[PDB]
């Protein structure tokens, strides 16, 4: 938590592995990043002007 | 201890107790049964499964007509 | 304190020991790499190629659909690569 | 709050794929493991010093 | 009996593990599964 | 009549016996080789 | 003096790994389960039964390789090799997911062999069979998490799938989908683990700084000898330390040593009695009270109405991918998102 | 706020009875020494 | 005098023999490229 | 397919050469067992 | 003294004052079972057995008075919907009061046998202790079980001497007491087949008077005796949890799958009959044929029966439930009071659009309007700046067939997405929600409520298993290890088999 | 009336800390 | 007839007495909030 | 009918307390 | 909830009886 509080996050594994083609493969990573997207669009979800959400 | 009636007409059927087989006695004919109850629960589990099929049993509600 | 077999430290500092076992550990080590840089691990388990995830103008996975069918459908998949 | 905490966390900085807090679970993990073995093994092998009627 | 001793056979197995993960975290940055 | 599911059944079935009484015949030999002295 | 006693013989010898009449069941069953996930994350897809690369042979590493769950068209088929899905073909069971189950079922004869050789063990050596005992709530977890569960869902599919990224993904679907934090079985569960882990902290700690001098050394662990009558370590100035720090102590070694049994095996028991209940969708999911005061009084909020937007957004943008046997096709226009985000 | 009305007694109750028998055993422990 | 092949024995290369072969699948594969 | 032995080969040669180093000392124990 | 956990320890050897226990516990669950029904027959509106059955209302030993041939109140009511009948002594009242007066017969000889705990029944003969043959015992109570069983089946089940059971067809519609042929042939053991449950009846009922004689006759092998501490009630506590265990996750299961003896029209739909859309197949099927015949919409619609309507509904899903959502199902949507009609939606096209309906694992779910080949058509935005498919722009309009609103049409924007809010949840019917001043949130049926007790029973009774087991088998140490345990026998090496002191190197 | 019960449960346990405390049973040596 | 030899006293200490109202008092504080929901 | 709603608590209460406090004197009164 | 109220109490008082009856204490002379 101490570290994560300057912002150096768990291991990004989205689109990690894609075919010979260059499709995404998604992986379990991937299925957890959706959710991780439903949690970021929603929260105080009245508090953000700007696209990132920088902190 | 008190005696009755009833007591003393039941008496035979608790009067045995400690009473054994020597040995191994019906072991072997027990676990036959054993065996054969199994693969009955065997069938029976996996037809309510849909892993064993069976002519003319459809596992359906529309098994009653 | 012991039941009789022979030590482990005593087995792994001791030569015969070595003798075999610095063939055994890498012919294993090389058969293993072997079963995959043959493609035989792609084969026998089933495993998309890089190439075989999806047919050229394809973005559909070929998810199984049926339960008693699923083998049928699988086939029937592989089949629109080749 | 706690949980809109957690949840938050997690959207942020993918807290489960992080292996400190991995390590957190493993040591919280291991330690109910550690504490139901100890417990287990210690009443285990304790001493008749009772009767059937007593706790031990 | 107790030839080669313990604390080389600890050091070669030691390394010997260095080295295949080692290639592991190189091969997440090379080929398959390394977003590339 | 006899589905080919009632067929994997036997198949599974005698595969079961044949790896459950493989397993004992082979303990059952150890077992009397390797006594324990008394 | 029949084979049946030569055998027992056998089987119970004292030797480096005990192997026992339980052993004919565990052993087996442990490594098939064992092999079975190792087979399948180094090699094996989740292509067909989930659209998900899985293995390290496809690029994935350790945290997220996995043995997937069949996929939902199979119900709660056993999968057997030998079964009418697979028919046999050992690449085709594969790709349905057959070692899922392989790994589920070995897996749950494996912990039940695993624990009759507690009760062989304790047996042979004379001692009482609370280890067994113990070792009932990770049979509870894994019986009601992986087997009553997905019984009473859809399929097999909605099991957790064994992996490490796998279970991440598991842990958040509760959320989103069942509000488990929400859960007071959880919540017991939680109190039971985290509790666990506090009391073996404290207890080990304790005993390490009201050790008795009994060597010479700096290094304490040398004073010690098993077969020592005498406690290693003063319960009377633990007692004291504990009741002027925290108002009360232990003072009754079995006591104490129970406790640390009782707490988390209770607490996991407890959490497996919850997710029966979500085996039926039977959630902790909200407060009626709430609701209507909020649906009536749009200045109302607290925590649990703001939780229930994040559950919201969690089910919208993961149930497309995670669920594909559904064909969800949500436009744009229809997902839930807050402002800018 | 718009609460089960039986969750008064719901509650009430589950706290009293298996305090009160608690209670009981305690005191007749005492007066048995 | 010890024994060699024990039960022992056994349980110790019903896992180190596929350990090993696994390790060397799994170092082939980092040299799969897409 | 010719994969198979390929793969199999050092596996063969392994367990070959480890028979032909222990044999005589497995030809022991197999007689001290009575 | 003893701890508080011990208490009924006492019993242990006083099989008396045991007996006297177990009839008290018989006394107090026959007095549960009279106490429960007369509750429900108080609360219980028999005046709708289409759109407010049992199932709806909250109903737990109702059903199972009616499975097995009890339908009538001496009220003169029918749970078919019969009026003026005359159900006889064994109405639902006379069952309730048969239970209470069960009930009350047992508290009092509960009160006899504590009394006179001492019977010489109860002593050996030789010893003169308190001792139970229970190997014997067991052949006598198998015995009684079986001719129970095997009488069950052959006079009530078949309607012989009895009134026989619940049976329906397949979409729960015609559903009544009837007597059952038994099935002898392999379809016996399809769980949706009744005739298996006369012949399972018949034929486990010899099996277990062969069985039970064998018990009576022939004593327990030596080994076995003595491996299972025969002499120990205790580990017949043991054997028979597991037994429950076992019998307790098996109904669960069929509660939860559905079987014969688990009858939509008694316990509600399964979630898997939502899952399967299995009542929108035969509405559908029904409506084609209507069609093809000639028949207009309205009146292939029309021709649809409420009761089959209202199975396609989401609300009467057990699986749409919550924990601490109390009480009966029309407590949340309330009382149904009609059918509306079928929605079909269309946009501006005239294309007809389908809603995408809820699936259980979903709490919310968005409003998504699809082609016959699932292209998106139409959806309620969220956002609506970038709104493509909203229905104002599509214009989609909503037409009823069948129910109360047959031959309307919406089309007015939100009266048009208040519908399909509602088509969502399958069929859409008019509901009274303020008789029982209902709050709108869906509760589980009776078929969730004992799927999820038996379930969690079962497994607490595991556990129980596993503790009186180990009682059993380690009584020798309950209270505590050897304190002469020596460390030779438990260090590796002194004895070849373990904790065996005959082996000694 | 909801707040009330919260507010005596919670009381309740803060009386027991103190009983518990100060009133336990006297942990006395051998 | 003889008076029941059977019979024993119970116990409860008074660390039982406080263990026991503090888990029921903490599982009313836990509960109360879904019985009144 | 529309009866008080705390009636019930206050009736369950009020036969309790009292009949609690009763049955702890009596039972503490045999063990000694 | 009531009319479950009044009868329950009523059946306390018939239990009651049983007690005060059966299970007196026994008038004994001293
Ligand atoms: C603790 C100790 C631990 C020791 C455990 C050791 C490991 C034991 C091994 C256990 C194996 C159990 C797997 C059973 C698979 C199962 O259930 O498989 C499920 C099948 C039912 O199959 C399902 O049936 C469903 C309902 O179908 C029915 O309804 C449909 C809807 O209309 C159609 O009409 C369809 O034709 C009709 O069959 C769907 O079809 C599903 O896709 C299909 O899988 O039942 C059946 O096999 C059998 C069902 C009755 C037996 C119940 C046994 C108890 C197991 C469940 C206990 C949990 C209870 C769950 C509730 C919580
Ligand atoms: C104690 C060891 C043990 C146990 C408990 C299990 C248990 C199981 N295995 Mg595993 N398995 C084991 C060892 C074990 N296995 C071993 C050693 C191997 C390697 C060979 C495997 C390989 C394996 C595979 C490959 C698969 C399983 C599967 C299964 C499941 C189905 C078993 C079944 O239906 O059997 C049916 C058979 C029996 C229950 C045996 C009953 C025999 C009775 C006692 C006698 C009946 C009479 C007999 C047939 C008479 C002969 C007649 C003849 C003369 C014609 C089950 C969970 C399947 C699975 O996991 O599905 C997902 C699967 O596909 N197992
Ligand atoms: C403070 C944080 C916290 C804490 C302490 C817990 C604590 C717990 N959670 Mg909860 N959880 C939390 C937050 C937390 N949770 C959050 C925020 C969420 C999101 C909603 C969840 C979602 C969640 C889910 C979805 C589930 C839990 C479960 C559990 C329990 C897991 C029991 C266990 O050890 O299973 C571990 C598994 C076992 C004990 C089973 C058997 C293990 C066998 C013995 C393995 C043997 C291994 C073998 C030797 C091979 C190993 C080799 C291999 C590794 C290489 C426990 C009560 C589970 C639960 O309630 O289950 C009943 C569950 O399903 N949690
Ligand atoms: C197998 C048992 C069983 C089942 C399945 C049912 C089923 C049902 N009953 Mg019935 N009932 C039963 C037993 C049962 N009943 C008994 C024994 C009684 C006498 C008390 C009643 C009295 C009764 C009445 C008076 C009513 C019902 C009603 C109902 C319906 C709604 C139930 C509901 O809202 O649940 C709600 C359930 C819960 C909120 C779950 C409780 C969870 C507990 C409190 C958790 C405890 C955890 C524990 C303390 C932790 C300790 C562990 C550890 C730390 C040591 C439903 C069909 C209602 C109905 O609709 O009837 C027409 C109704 O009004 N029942
Ligand atoms: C047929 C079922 C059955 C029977 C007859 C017994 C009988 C016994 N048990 Mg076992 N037991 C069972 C099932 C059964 N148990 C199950 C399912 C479990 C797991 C939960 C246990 C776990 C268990 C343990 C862990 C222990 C026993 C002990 C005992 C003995 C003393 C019990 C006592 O004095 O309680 C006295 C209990 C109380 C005064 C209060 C208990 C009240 C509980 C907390 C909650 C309320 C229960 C509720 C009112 C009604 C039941 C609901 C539902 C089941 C119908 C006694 C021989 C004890 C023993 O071995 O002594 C040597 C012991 O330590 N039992
Ligand atoms: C993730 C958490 C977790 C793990 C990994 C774990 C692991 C273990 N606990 C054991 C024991 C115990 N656990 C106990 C309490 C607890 N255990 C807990 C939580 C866990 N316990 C908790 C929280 C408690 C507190 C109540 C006790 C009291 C014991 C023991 O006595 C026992 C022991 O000896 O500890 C030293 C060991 C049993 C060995 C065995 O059965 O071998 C045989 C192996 C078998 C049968 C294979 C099972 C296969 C499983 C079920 C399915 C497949 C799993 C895959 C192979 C791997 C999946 C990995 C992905 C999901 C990421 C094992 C080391
Ligand atoms: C398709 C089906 C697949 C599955 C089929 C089932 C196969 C199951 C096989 C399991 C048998 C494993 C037992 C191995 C025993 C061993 O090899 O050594 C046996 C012993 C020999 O050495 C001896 O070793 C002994 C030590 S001990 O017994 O190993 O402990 C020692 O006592 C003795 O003096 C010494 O000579
Ligand atoms: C600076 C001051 C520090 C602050 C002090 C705060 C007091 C907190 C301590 C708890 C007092 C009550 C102990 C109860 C009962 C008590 O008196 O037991 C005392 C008991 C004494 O054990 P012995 O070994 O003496 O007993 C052995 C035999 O008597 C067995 O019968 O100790 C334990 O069992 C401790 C383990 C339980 C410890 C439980 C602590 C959990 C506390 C958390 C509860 C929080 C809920 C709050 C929600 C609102
Ligand atoms: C499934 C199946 C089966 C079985 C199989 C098996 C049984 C297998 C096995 C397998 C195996 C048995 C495997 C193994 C593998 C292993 C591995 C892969 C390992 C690895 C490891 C590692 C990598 C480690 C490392 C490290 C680190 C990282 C850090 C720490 C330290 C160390 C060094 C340890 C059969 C035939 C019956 C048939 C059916 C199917
Ligand atoms: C004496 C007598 C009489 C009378 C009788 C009576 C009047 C009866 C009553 C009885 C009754 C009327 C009974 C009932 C009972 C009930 C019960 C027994 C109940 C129980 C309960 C429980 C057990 C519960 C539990 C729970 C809860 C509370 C919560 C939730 C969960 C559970 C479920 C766990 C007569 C006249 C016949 C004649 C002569 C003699
Ligand atoms: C320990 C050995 C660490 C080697 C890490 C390799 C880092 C890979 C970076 C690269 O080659 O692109
Ligand atoms: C209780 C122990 C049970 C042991 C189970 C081991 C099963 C052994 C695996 C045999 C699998 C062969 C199936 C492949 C052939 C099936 C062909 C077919 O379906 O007709
Ligand atoms: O505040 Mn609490 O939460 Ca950390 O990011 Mn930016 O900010 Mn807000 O949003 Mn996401
Ligand atoms: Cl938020
Ligand atoms: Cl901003
Ligand atoms: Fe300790």
């Amino acid at each position: 938590i101490s570290t994560m509080a300057f912002n150096l996050n768990g291991f990004n594994f989205n689109h990690s592995v894609i075919d010979a083609k260059g499709n995404v493969i998604n992986t379990w990573a991937d299925i957890i990043n959706r959710a991780n997207l439903g949690m970021e669009v929603m929260h105080e979800r009245n508090a953000h002007n700007f696209p990132l959400d920088l902190a | 201890a008190r005696r009755t009636w009833l007591g003393d007409i039941l008496r035979p059927l608790n009067s045995e107790y400690g009473k054994v087989a020597p040995g191994w006695g019906t072991t072997p004919l027990m676990a036959v049964f054993m065996g054969l109850f199994l693969v009955f629960l065997l069938i029976i589990l996996e037809i309510y499964n849909s892993t064993l099929i069976l002519d003319g049993v459809n596992v359906s509600w529309k098994a009653l007509g | 304190g012991t039941t009789g077999e022979r030590p482990f430290s005593d087995i792994i500092t001791s030569v015969r020991y070595w003798v075999i076992h610095s063939i055994t550990i890498p012919a294993l080590f090389i058969a293993g790499w072997l079963f995959v840089s043959t493609g035989l691990a792609y084969d026998v388990f089933g495993t998309p190629r890089p190439d075989s995830y999806y047919a050229q103008e394809q973005r559909s996975i070929p998810l199984v659909t049926d339960r008693f069918e699923a083998k049928q459908q699988v086939e029937t998949f592989l089949e629109q690569l080749k | 709050g706690t949980f809109n905490f957690m949840i938050v966390f997690q959207a942020e900085h993918n807290i489960l794929m992080h292996p400190f807090h991995q390590l957190g679970v493993a040591g919280v993990f291991g330690g109910a493991l550690f504490c139901a073995m100890h417990g287990s093994l210690v009443t285990s092998s304790l001493i008749r010093e009772t009767t059937e009627t007593e706790s031990a | 009996g107790g030839r080669i001793p313990l604390w080389i056979v600890a050091t070669v197995a030691g390394m010997g593990v260095i080295v295949i993960v080692g290639l592991f975290f190189y091969g997440a940055y090379a080929g398959l599964g390394s977003s590339l | 009549t006899i589905t080919p599911s009632l067929k994997g059944f036997f198949i599974g079935l005698l595969s079961g016996a044949v790896v459950l009484g493989l397993t004992f015949a082979v303990l059952i030999a150890i077992s009397q080789i390797d006594k324990v002295q008394r | 003096r029949g084979w049946f006693d030569i055998l027992d013989d056998w089987l119970k010898r004292d030797r480096f790994v005990f192997v026992g009449w339980s052993g004919i069941l565990l052993f087996p069953c442990a490594y098939l389960a064992l092999g079975g996930w190792l087979t399948g994350t180094t090699f094996v897809t989740s292509w067909y039964t989930h659209g998900l690369a899985s293995s390290y042979l496809e690029g994935c590493n350790f945290l997220t390789v996995a043995v997937s769950t069949p996929a939902n068209s199979m119900g709660h088929s056993l999968l057997l090799l030998w079964g009418p899905e697979a028919q046999g073909d050992f690449t085709r069971w594969c790709q349905l997911g057959g070692l899922w189950t392989f790994i589920a079922l070995h897996g749950a004869f494996g912990l039940i062999g695993f624990m009759l050789r507690q009760f062989e063990i304790a047996r042979l050596v004379g001692v009482r069979p609370y280890n067994a005992i113990a070792f009932s709530a990770p049979i509870a977890v894994f019986v009601s998490v992986f087997l009553i569960y997905p019984l009473g869902q859809s399929s097999w599919f909605f099991a957790p799938s064994f992996g490490v990224a796998a279970i991440f993904r598991f842990l958040l679907f509760f959320q989103g989908f069942h509000n488990w934090t929400l859960n007071p079985f959880h919540m017991m569960g939680v109190a039971g683990v985290l509790g666990g882990a506090l009391l073996c902290a404290i207890h080990g700690a304790t005993v390490e700084n009201t050790l008795f001098q009994d060597g010479e050394g700096a290094s304490t662990f040398r004073a010690f000898n098993p077969t020592q009558a005498e406690e290693t370590y003063s319960m009377v100035t633990a007692n004291r330390f504990w009741s002027q720090i925290f108002g009360i102590a232990f003072s009754n070694k079995r006591w104490l040593h129970f406790f640390m049994l009782f707490v988390p095996v209770t607490g996991l028991w407890m959490s497996a009695i919850g997710v029966v209940g979500l085996a039926l969708n039977l959630r902790s999911y909200d407060f009626i009270s709430q609701e209507i005061r909020a649906a009536e009084d749009p200045e109302f909020e607290t925590f649990y109405t703001k939780n229930l937007l994040l559950n919201e957004g969690i089910r919208a943008w993961m149930a497309p991918q995670d669920q594909p046997h559904e064909n969800f096709v949500f436009p744009e226009e229809v997902l839930p998102r807050g402002n800018a985000l | 706020m718009e609460v089960n009305q039986l969750g008064l007694i719901a509650t009430a109750l589950f706290v009293l009875v298996p305090s009160v028998f608690l209670i009981i055993l305690y005191v007749q422990t005492e007066s048995q020494q | 005098s010890y024994p060699i092949f024990t039960v022992r024995w056994v349980a110790v290369h019903t896992l180190a023999v596929p350990t090993i072969f696994f390790l060397g699948a799994i170092a082939a594969m980092q040299f799969i490229q897409r | 397919d010719w994969r198979v032995l390929v793969v199999l080969l050092p596996v063969l040669l392994a367990a070959g050469w480890a028979v032909r180093n222990i044999l005589p000392y497995a030809v022991k124990q197999v007689q001290k067992l009575l | 003294g003893l701890p508080w956990y011990r208490v009924h320890t006492v019993l242990i050897n006083d099989p008396g004052r045991l007996i006297a226990a177990h009839l008290m516990h018989t006394a107090l669950v026959a007095g549960w079972a009279g106490s429960m029904a007369l509750y429900e027959l108080a609360t219980f509106d028999p005046s709708d057995p289409v759109l407010n059955p049992m199932w709806r209302q909250g109903m737990f030993v109702l059903p199972f008075m009616a499975r097995l041939g009890v339908t009538g109140s001496w009220s003169g009511w029918s749970i078919t919907g019969e009026t003026g009948i005359d159900p006889g002594f064994w109405s639902f009242e006379g069952v309730a009061l048969a239970h209470i007066v069960l009930s009350g017969l047992l508290f009092l000889a509960a009160c006899w046998h504590w009394v006179y705990w001492d019977l010489e029944l109860f002593r050996d003969p030789r010893t003169g202790e308190p001792a139970l043959d229970l190997p014997k015992m067991f052949g006598i109570h198998l015995f009684l079980a079986g001719l129970l069983c095997f009488g069950f089946g052959a006079f009530h089940l078949t309607g012989l001497f009895g009134p026989g059971m619940w049976v329906s067809d397949p979409y729960g519609l015609t559903g009544s007491v009837q007597p059952v042929a038994p099935e002898w042939g392999p379809d016996g053991f399809n769980p949706y087949n009744p005739g298996g449950v006369v012949a399972h009846h018949i034929a486990a009922g010899i099996v277990g008077i062969i069985a039970g004689l064998f018990h009576i006759l022939v004593r327990p092998p030596q080994r076995l005796y003595k491996a299972l501490r025969m002499g120990n009630i205790e580990t017949v506590l043991s054997s028979s949890i597991a037994a429950v265990f076992f019998a307790a996750f098996v109904v669960a299961g069929t509660m939860w799958y559905g079987s014969a003896t688990t009858p939509i029209e008694l316990f509600g739909p399964t979630r898997y009959q939502w899952d399967s859309s299995y009542f929108q197949q035969e509405i559908n099927r029904r409506v084609q044929a209507s069609l093809a015949s000639g028949a207009t919409l309205e009146e292939a619609w029309s021709a649809i029966p409420e009761k089959l309507a209202f199975y396609d509904y989401i609300g009467n899903n057990p699986a749409k439930g919550g924990l601490f959502r109390t009480g009966p199902m029309n407590k949340g949507d309330g009382i149904a009071q009609a059918w509306k009609g079928h929605a079909v939606f269309r946009n501006k096209e005239g294309e007809e659009l389908f809603v995408r309906r809820m699936p259980a694992f979903f709490e919310s779910f968005p409003v998504i309007l699809t082609d016959k080949n699932g292209v998106v058509k139409a959806d309620i935005p969220f956002r609506r700046a970038e709104s493509k498919y909203s229905f104002e722009q599509q214009g989609v309009t909503v037409s009823f067939y069948g129910g109360e609103l047959n031959g309307q049409t919406f089309t007015d924007p939100p009266t048009v997405k208040s519908y399909a809010r509602k088509a969502i949840f399958g069929e859409i019917f008019e509901f009274d929600t303020e008789t029982l001043n209902s709050d709108g949130i869906f509760r589980t049926s009776p078929r969730g409520w004992f799927t999820f007790a038996h379930a969690v029973f079962a497994l607490l009774f595991f556990f129980g298993h596993i503790w009186h087991g180990a009682r059993t088998l380690f009584r020798d140490v309950f209270s505590g290890i050897d304190p002469e345990l020596s460390p030779e026998q438990v260090e590796w090496g002194f004895y070849q088999k373990v904790g065996d002191v005959t082996t000694r190197r | 009336m909801e707040t009330i019960t919260y507010v005596f449960i919670f009381a309740c346990i803060i009386a027991l800390f103190f009983f518990a405390i100060f009133f336990r049973e006297p942990p006395r040596i051998t | 007839m003889e008076p029941n030899p059977n019979r024993q006293p119970v116990e409860l200490n008074r660390t039982s007495l406080y263990l026991g109202l503090l888990l029921i008092l903490v599982l009313a504080l836990l509960f109360s909030s879904y019985f009144f929901n």
